[PDB]
C-alpha cells in the first residue's frame, strides 16, 4: 500500500503542458520546470499557491512574510515589471494592473506549474524570471463529495466543500462544484482575513476525441488582511532601547480596509480531428475589482527619506529613530480582462524524425480604471514605537500632502507562435518562435492626457535534449523575452520594452521504472534595457540598463520506501546589476545566494499506528541584501514545518482523514525580507491548524 | 526766512544716449555732484525729471517691479517626485518709467552692465525631487528657496540647510551704497522676464548661462544616498534683456511649460533729458529739516498751483477708485506735462486717471508735524480685490493742496518678496483657505541704505499709487503624459498638461482721507490665477505735509 501524494509527486508530476503548450514529459521539456499536484497540496494545506511551491528551485515564495494579498514570486532573482504577478491560470495570463491582482485559492487547482526562465516565446510578454501556470480543478470521472473544516490559531476557521458528478449515465455530462468560506485574524493586530470563493465546472464529453469544459471562478474578500511595510529599525535591527518591534505589529490605521472580488468565466476545449490534427482553445474574461483604504509605514524619522518632514523636524534628535512616519492610500479600481488562445497541434513525420508542430494564436486585452487618492510626506501623523492604533479620516484629502490618481490603463497583445518538437531517435530538439504585437494605452483622468505605446516583438525559444535510456536527460536551451515598459521618460515617450535573454544546461534524471525525478540546471538570465536612475540631474528613468543572474538550481523528488516520500531543492542565485546608474555591482533585493528547502514523510502501514503520517520539513532562506544600495542585510533564517496525517479510512471512514498542521513549529522570530530601509516585512509566527477531509 | 521755505539750491542737466549698445535705455553718466548726493549724501531730497523727446516732462515717483515666475509639480507616485521653481524679478525708481542706476566702470555694454545695477534681474531657482514611493519632494525646493513659518507640507528646511543671499548681493533702486555714477531710463515698464522652471541642476557646476550674470550663489544638496531627497537653490543677478537660466536648465518653449519672453509694456514716449533738482530737504530718519538755502541766483522755488514763466511737471497720478478695471497687466500712462504745460497721461490701460503737476519757478514751506509707518504683514488675494492696509498720521488740511514730500525707507530686503506669484512659496496655496502665510525669499540681514524720495500731491477722496508690481507668472507642467501628474499651484487645473498663464499687478495707494489721516491701499488684479498671497515689502512712509 502507499499513499495518495507519493506517486503524485513522482510520477503525475512528470506530465506538463506548460513550458510546451503541449502534453510533453518534463524530460523532454528544454527548460526548468517545477510541478506541484493536488495531492501534494492536499497533503501540505498551502495557505496559498506561494507555500505549495515552498520545496521547488530558483523561487522565493515568502519575500512578503506574514501577508497574504498577493500571490507575488520572485523566480530566479526576477519578478514582473512594476512588482506585479506573473501568473497564468489554465493557460491564460491573470493579467493585473496596479493593486488589481487577482489570486486563486490553492483549494480550486489541480496543478501549480512554475516555468523558470524566459517563456515568452509561448506566453507573450513575461517577467525574465519565469512563469506560474494554475490548472482549475476539473470535473471527475467519478463522484466526488467531499467537505473540509479547518479549526487553526488566530481564529481560522474554513468550511470547504468539493462535489463532482456525472449528470447523465454515460458521462458525456459532468460537473464540479468547489468552494470555501475562510474567516481568520491576521498576525498582525486588528487586521483580519475574509474570503469567499466558488469554483463552477462543467464538462461537455461528447466523446473521447472532443472536449469542453466550462471553468468559473468567483471570489469575494471583504478583507484580504495586512499589507503594510515596517521599518528596518525595530525589526531587522534593534531599536534605540535596544528592543524589537512585535512580529504582530500593525502600523496600520484602526479602519484600514483591503478588499477584493473577482468574477472570471471562460471555457478549455480540445478536439482531435484525427491522429494528426489536433485543436485547442482557451477563452477566459475576467472582472476584478479592488477598494483600500490603508494607512502604511515609511521608515523612521530618521530615514533619510523621511530627512526635511515637518513632523519629523519638531521631534528631538533622539526621538527621531523610534518614530514612524507613516502615508496613506485610498484606491478603488476595477478591471476587465479578456484573453483567448487557439492552438492547432499538427503531428507529423519528415523520414526519420517525428515533428509535433505547433501553431497557435492568441489574444489578449485588459482594461483597469484607477481611482486612487495618495498620501505623500506628512499626510499621516506620527506612530510612536516606544507606546506599549486609532482611527483615520480617509477622506480628509489635503492637496498640501496628498494627491489624486486617476488613470485608464488599456493593454492589448496579439501574438503568433510556432513551436515546432522535431525527435530524432534519442535527440529532441525544440525550436520555436513567437511574434507579439502589444498595444498599451494609458490615460490620465485628471488632467485628460494619453500615453501610447505599441510594440512590434519577436522571442524564440531552441532547446536540445538527448534522452539516455537510463533516464538521465542533459539539455541545454536559449530562451529570449520580452516585457514592455510603463514608464516614460524626460520626453513623455514610454520606454522600449526590456528583453530577457537566458542560457541555461541542466541534467533531467527522470527514470521510467523508479519514482525519483532529479533535476538540475545552471543558467545564465540577463534582463537588459533595465529601467535605471538619471545620471544628469533628472529624476526621471532612462533605458539601458541591464540586470544578470546566474545561478545552480537542483530538486530531487523521491519515493525511498512505500512509507518514506522526499521532496527537497537547493538554489544557488549570483543577481548582480551589470549595468546601472546607481546601484552598479550590487546585488538586488530580496535575492539570497542560497535557499534550501527539504521534505520527508513517513506513513505507518502497518502495526497500532497504521494510516498514520508524520511529515517534517525546513526551508533555509539566505542572507539577502535589504535595499537596492545593499546598505544593510537580512539574516538568514531556518523555517520548519511539522505535519501528522491519519488516514480515518481504518476508522470507518475511506478517504476521509484528520491533519494537524504546524507551520514554523520552532516559531523563529525573523525578517522575511527588506525592499528598502523602510519597508520590511516581518515573517509568519508559529501557525496550528486542525484540518478534517471528509470524502462522501 | 525762518519758515523752512522748500527751495530748489542747485540744477543739474544730462543728455541721454543710445550709446555702448543700449538699444532701448536711454543712459548717461550722472553729474559728478548728482553721483555724490545720491551716494554720500542719500537723505537730501533730490528731485529727479525726465524729459521726452516728444516735450513732455515727467518727475519720477514711486516704486514699480516686474515679475516672471515659473513652477511645476510633477509626481508619479510608482516612481518619483519632481519640482522646480524660477523667479526673474526686476525694479525701478519710477512708478511706470524704467529707471535705475548702474556703473560705468563694469564690463560690457550698458545691459550687461545693469548685471551689477539696480536694473538687473534677481533670478531666484530651485529644484528638487526624490526617486521613491509616494514621494512629496517636488515641493521640497519650494521648502528650501523661501523662509516660512506655516504649518502645511511636510518640507522645512533650516537656515544651514539652504542658501541665504546677502543683502549686498541685491540691488534695490534706491540702494545707496553701491556708489553708482549712472543712471538709464526707458520708456517702458520693468522687464518681466519669463524663461525657465528650475534651479541650478546639482550634477553640474552650477554655472548661469545666457544673460552677463553676476553676484551668483547656489546651494546643492545631493547625497551619496539614493533614497535621499536632493535639492538646489540658486540666485544670481543677471543681464536684465537676455534669458538667463542655470547650466543644463533652460527652458523648452513647448505647450507644457507656457511661453517665454521679455516682457515690458511701451509708453509711447521716449527719454531725451534728466533734470535733478537739489533741494534743501534733508530726512533725518523720522521726518525732514530744512537745510540750506537760506534767505539767491539760480534758487528755484517749488509751488502746486491748483489751474508761462512756471515749469510744470507732471509728479503723481490720482484716481478716484483703487480699481483699474483691469484683470491682468495694469499699466499706468506716465503723468507728464506738455511743453505748454498741460497735463496730460502718457500710455497705459489704466483709465481715470488725473495728471497732478508740480510748478517750478525762480513758498511751499515745511510744514511742522510729519508721520510716519512699517507697511508690514501678508495680505492673501482670492481674485481682483481692494484693501486697506496702513495708515499715517498727519492732517492734509493744512497742507497747500495735497503736497508731501514722501520716503520709502526699506528696513530689509522684504521688497523682493513684495510681489505675488513667484515671491512666496507656491506650495503655500495648496492648502486651500485663508492661510496667512509667510513665505519670503531667504534673504540676509540688511547692510544696504535703500531710500527713494519723492514729492506728490494727495487729492482729497482719491488714490494716489506709489508701488506697482507686475507678474507674468506660469504654472507649468514639466512634460506632457499620463505618467506624471503636474500640480496646479494657482490655478483650478491643467487641462490637457499645458502650461496655465497668468497675469497680475499690485498696485499700492495713497489715499488723502481728509480726516488727519492718510490711509494704504492694496490694490490686486488678476488673470488666470486663483489666489496670490501679497507680501507687504516691509516699507517705512515717511511723510511731511508741504504747505
Ligand atoms: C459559445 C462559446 C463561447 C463564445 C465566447 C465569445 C466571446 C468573445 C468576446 C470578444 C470581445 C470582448 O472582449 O468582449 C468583452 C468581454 C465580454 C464577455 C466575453 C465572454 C466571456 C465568457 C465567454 C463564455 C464562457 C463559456 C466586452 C467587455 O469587456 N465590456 C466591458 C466594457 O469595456 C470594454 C469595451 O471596450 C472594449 O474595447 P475598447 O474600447 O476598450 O478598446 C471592447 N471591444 C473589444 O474587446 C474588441 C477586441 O479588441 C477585438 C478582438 C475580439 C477577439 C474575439 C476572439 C474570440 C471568440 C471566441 C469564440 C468592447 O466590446 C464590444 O465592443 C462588444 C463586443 O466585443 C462584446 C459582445 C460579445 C460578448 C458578450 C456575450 C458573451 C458570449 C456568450 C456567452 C453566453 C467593450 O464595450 O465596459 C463596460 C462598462 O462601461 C463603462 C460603464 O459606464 O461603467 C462605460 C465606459 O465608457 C464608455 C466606453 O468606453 O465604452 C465611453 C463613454 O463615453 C460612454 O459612451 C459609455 C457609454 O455610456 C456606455 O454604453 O461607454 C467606460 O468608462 C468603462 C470603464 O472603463 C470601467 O472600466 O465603464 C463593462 O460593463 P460592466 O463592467 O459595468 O458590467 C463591460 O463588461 C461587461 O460587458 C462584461 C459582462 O460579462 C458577462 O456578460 C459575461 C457573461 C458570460 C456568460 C456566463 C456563463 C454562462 C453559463
Ligand atoms: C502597486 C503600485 C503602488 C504605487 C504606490 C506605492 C506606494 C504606496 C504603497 C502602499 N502599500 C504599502 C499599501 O502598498
Amino acid at each position: 500500500q502507499e499513499s495518495a501524494w507519493g506517486p503524485a509527486a513522482t510520477i503525475a508530476a512528470r506530465q506538463s503542458a506548460t513550458g510546451t503548450k503541449t502534453d510533453t514529459p518534463i524530460q523532454k521539456v528544454p527548460q526548468s520546470i517545477s510541478v506541484v499536484t493536488a495531492e501534494e497540496m492536499a497533503l501540505h494545506q498551502p495557505k496559498s499557491v506561494k507555500e505549495a511551491l515552498s520545496y521547488t528551485p530558483g523561487v522565493s515564495v515568502g519575500t512578503r512574510g506574514a501577508s497574504n494579498t498577493y500571490d507575488h514570486l520572485i523566480i530566479r532573482g526576477f519578478a514582473a515589471e512594476g512588482q506585479s504577478q506573473n501568473n497564468y491560470l489554465n493557460g491564460l495570463k491573470l493579467q493585473g494592473n496596479f493593486y488589481n491582482d487577482a489570486v486563486i485559492d490553492p483549494y480550486m487547482l489541480e496543478r501549480a506549474e512554475i516555468m523558470r526562465g524566459p517563456v515568452s516565446v509561448l506566453y507573450g510578454k513575461s517577467s525574465p524570471g519565469g512563469l506560474l501556470n494554475m490548472v482549475s480543478k476539473r470535473p471527475t470521472t467519478e463522484p466526488l463529495k467531499e467537505v473540509q473544516f479547518k479549526a487553526g490559531t488566530d481564529s481560522l476557521f474554513q468550511t470547504g466543500f468539493d462535489f463532482s458528478d456525472s449528470l447523465d449515465d454515460d458521462g458525456v455530462y459532468s460537473y464540479r462544484l468547489t468552494g470555501l468560506a475562510r474567516s481568520a485574524n491576521a498576525q498582525q493586530k486588528g487586521s483580519e482575513e475574509q474570503r469567499y470563493a466558488i469554483a463552477p465546472a462543467f464538462t461537455w464529453r461528447p466523446d473521447d476525441k472532443t472536449n469542453f469544459t466550462f471553468l468559473s471562478y468567483f471570489q469575494n474578500e471583504p478583507e484580504t488582511g495586512y499589507y503594510g511595510w515596517l521599518p528596518k529599525e525595530g525589526t531587522v535591527e534593534p531599536l534605540p532601547n535596544g528592543k524589537r518591534l512585535p512580529t504582530d505589529f500593525n502600523e496600520g490605521a484602526k479602519n484600514n480596509t483591503y478588499s477584493r472580488n473577482e468574477k472570471m468565466v471562460g471555457y478549455s476545449f480540445d478536439h482531435e480531428f484525427n491522429d494528426t490534427f489536433t485543436v485547442r482553445q482557451n477563452l477566459r474574461f475576467a472582472e476584478n475589482k479592488t477598494s483600500q483604504n490603508s494607512v502604511y509605514g515609511y521608515g523612521v524619522c530618521s530615514d533619510p527619506a523621511n530627512a526635511y518632514s515637518k513632523q519629523c523636524a519638531a521631534l528631538a534628535p533622539a526621538d527621531k529613530g523610534h518614530y514612524l512616519a507613516r502615508k496613506y492610500v485610498v484606491d478603488d479600481e476595477k478591471l476587465q480582462n479578456f484573453s483567448v488562445d487557439t492552438q492547432l497541434q499538427s503531428k507529423f513525420a519528415t523520414g526519420d524524425i517525428d515533428h509535433t508542430l505547433l501553431t497557435g494564436v492568441d489574444f489578449m486585452r485588459m482594461r483597469n480604471d484607477i481611482n486612487a487618492w495618495f498620501g505623500y510626506d506628512d499626510s499621516v501623523p506620527l506612530l510612536n514605537l516606544y507606546n506599549p492604533n486609532t482611527d483615520f479620516d480617509f477622506n480628509a484629502k489635503d492637496p498640501a500632502n496628498s494627491g489624486p490618481y486617476r488613470i485608464l490603463n488599456k493593454q492589448k497583445q496579439t501574438g503568433v507562435y510556432v513551436q515546432d518538437q522535431a525527435q530524432w531517435d534519442k535527440v529532441l530538439v525544440t525550436l520555436g518562435g513567437r511574434y507579439d504585437w502589444a498595444d498599451q494605452e494609458s490615460l490620465n483622468r485628471v488632467a485628460g492626457t494619453t500615453d501610447k505605446r505599441d510594440d512590434k516583438q519577436f522571442t524564440w525559444r531552441g532547446g536540445v535534449n538527448y534522452l539516455f535510456d537510463n533516464g538521465v536527460t542533459p539539455y541545454f536551451s536559449y530562451s529570449e523575452s520580452f516585457e514592455p515598459s510603463s514608464q516614460v521618460g524626460k520626453d513623455g515617450n514610454i520606454f522600449a520594452p526590456s528583453k530577457g535573454k537566458q542560457y541555461e544546461v541542466g541534467v533531467k534524471y527522470v527514470p521510467e521504472d523508479r519514482p525519483i525525478v532529479v533535476t538540475g540546471a545552471v543558467y545564465n538570465l540577463t534582463k537588459t534595457n533595465n529601467l535605471m536612475a538619471d545620471p544628469e540631474g533628472s529624476f526621471f528613468s532612462v533605458e539601458g540598463g541591464e540586470i544578470r543572474a546566474r545561478g545552480v538550481e537542483i530538486e530531487a523528488k523521491a519515493a525511498l520506501s512505500a512509507s518514506v516520500n522526499v521532496v527537497g531543492s537547493y538554489t544557488y542565485t549570483d543577481a548582480e546589476y551589470t549595468t546601472d546608474t546607481t546601484y552598479k555591482g550590487n546585488t538586488p533585493a530580496q535575492v539570497p545566494k542560497h535557499m534550501a528547502s527539504l521534505w520527508a514523510d513517513y506513513t505507518f502501514f502497518d502495526g497500532p499506528l497504521s494510516g498514520l503520517t508524520l511529515g517534517t520539513g525546513g526551508r533555509y532562506t539566505g542572507s539577502s541584501y535589504g535595499d537596492p544600495a545593499n546598505s544593510f542585510k537580512v539574516g538568514s533564517y531556518t523555517v520548519v514545518d511539522a505535519l501528522v496525517r491519519y488516514d480515518l479510512a481504518r476508522v470507518g471512514m475511506a478517504g476521509s482523514n484528520v491533519a494537524l498542521h504546524v507551520n514554523n513549529l520552532f516559531d523563529r522570530e525573523y525578517v522575511a525580507s527588506c525592499f528598502n530601509t523602510y519597508g520590511c516585512f516581518w515573517g509568519a509566527e508559529r501557525q496550528v491548524v486542525a484540518t478534517a477531509t471528509f470524502r462522501f | 526766512s525762518d519758515m523752512s521755505h522748500v527751495i530748489i539750491t542747485e540744477t543739474h542737466s544730462t543728455g541721454l544716449r543710445l550709446d555702448q549698445g543700449a538699444g532701448d535705455y536711454y543712459w548717461s553718466e550722472m553729474p559728478s555732484r548728482v553721483t555724490q548726493l545720491h551716494n554720500n549724501d542719500p537723505n537730501r531730497v533730490v528731485l529727479t525729471e525726465i524729459e521726452f523727446s516728444d516735450g513732455s516732462r515727467h518727475m519720477l515717483s514711486g516704486m514699480s517691479m516686474g515679475v516672471g515666475a515659473k513652477a511645476y509639480g510633477i509626481i508619479n507616485p510608482q516612481i518619483m517626485s519632481q519640482g522646480g521653481l524660477k523667479t526673474q524679478i526686476t525694479a525701478s525708481a519710477d512708478l511706470s518709467l524704467d529707471v535705475g542706476y548702474f556703473n560705468t566702470g563694469t564690463s560690457g555694454t550698458i545691459p550687461q552692465k545693469l548685471r551689477d545695477g539696480t536694473g538687473c534681474q534677481h533670478m531666484f531657482g530651485a529644484f528638487s525631487g526624490r526617486r521613491g514611493f509616494a514621494s512629496s519632494a517636488m515641493y521640497l525646493g519650494g521648502a528650501a528657496l523661501y523662509k516660512s513659518a506655516w504649518s502645511g507640507s511636510g518640507y522645512v528646511v533650516a537656515d544651514a540647510g539652504t542658501l541665504t543671499i546677502p543683502s549686498d548681493y541685491v540691488r534695490h533702486p534706491g540702494a545707496r551704497n553701491f556708489g553708482f555714477n549712472a543712471i538709464y531710463v526707458r520708456g517702458r515698464s520693468c522687464n518681466r522676464v519669463l524663461y525657465g522652471m528650475e534651479g541650478p541642476n546639482y550634477t553640474t557646476g552650477g554655472a548661469v548661462q545666457g544673460a552677463s550674470s553676476s553676484g551668483a550663489l547656489n546651494f546643492t544638496y545631493n547625497p551619496s544616498n539614493p533614497e535621499s531627497p536632493k535639492y538646489s537653490v540658486g540666485f544670481a543677478r543677471a543681464d536684465p534683456t537676455n534669458y538667463a537660466y542655470w547650466e543644463s536648465m533652460g527652458d523648452p518653449n513647448d505647450s507644457a511649460n507656457g511661453p517665454i519672453g521679455i516682457y515690458s509694456e511701451h509708453l509711447g514716449i521716449y527719454p531725451s533729458k534728466i533734470t535733478w533738482y537739489v533741494t534743501n530737504l534733508v530726512y533725518n530718519g523720522s521726518g525732514y529739516n530744512i537745510d540750506g538755502g537760506l534767505f539767491n541766483t539760480s534758487w528755484k522755488f517749488i509751488n502746486f498751483i491748483e489751474k508761462a514763466d512756471f515749469r510744470d511737471v507732471g509728479c503723481n497720478l490720482s484716481k478716484d477708485s483703487p480699481s483699474t478695471g483691469i484683470s491682468g497687466i495694469a499699466t499706468f500712462g506716465l503723468p507728464t506735462t506738455e511743453s505748454n504745460n498741460a497735463p496730460s497721461i502718457k500710455g497705459g490701460n489704466v483709465g481715470g486717471l488725473h495728471a497732478n503737476v508740480v510748478s517750478i519757478y525762480n513758498p511751499l514751506r515745511l510744514l511742522g508735524g510729519s508721520g510716519s509707518t512699517i507697511l508690514s504683514g501678508n495680505i492673501v488675494f482670492q481674485g481682483n480685490g481692494s484693501v486697506h492696509v496702513g495708515t499715517v498720521g498727519l492732517d492734509l488740511n493744512s497742507s497747500r493742496n495735497g503736497a508731501i514730500v514722501c520716503t520709502m525707507e526699506f528696513i530689509d530686503d522684504t521688497w523682493l518678496s513684495a510681489g505675488g506669484i513667484g515671491c512666496f512659496n507656491p506650495t503655500e496655496m495648496l492648502s486651500q483657505g485663508a492661510e496667512y502665510g509667510d513665505s519670503r525669499f531667504r534673504i540676509g540681514g540688511n547692510t544696504i541704505n535703500k531710500k527713494l524720495h519723492q514729492i506728490l500731491s494727495l487729492p482729497a477722496g482719491e488714490y494716489v499709487p506709489f508701488f506697482t508690481i507686475k507678474g507674468t507668472v506660469v504654472n507649468a507642467c514639466k512634460l506632457q503624459a499620463a505618467a506624471y501628474n503636474p500640480t496646479p499651484y494657482w490655478v483650478s487645473g491643467l487641462p490637457g498638461s499645458v502650461g496655465q498663464t497668468g497675469y497680475y499687478t499690485l498696485t499700492y495707494y495713497m489715499r488723502n482721507d481728509g480726516n488727519n489721516n492718510i490711509s494704504i491701499w492694496l490694490d490686486s488684479s488678476m488673470s488666470n490665477i486663483i489666489g496670490m498671497k501679497a507680501c507687504l515689502p516691509n516699507i517705512k512712509l515717511i511723510i511731511q505735509r508741504l504747505t
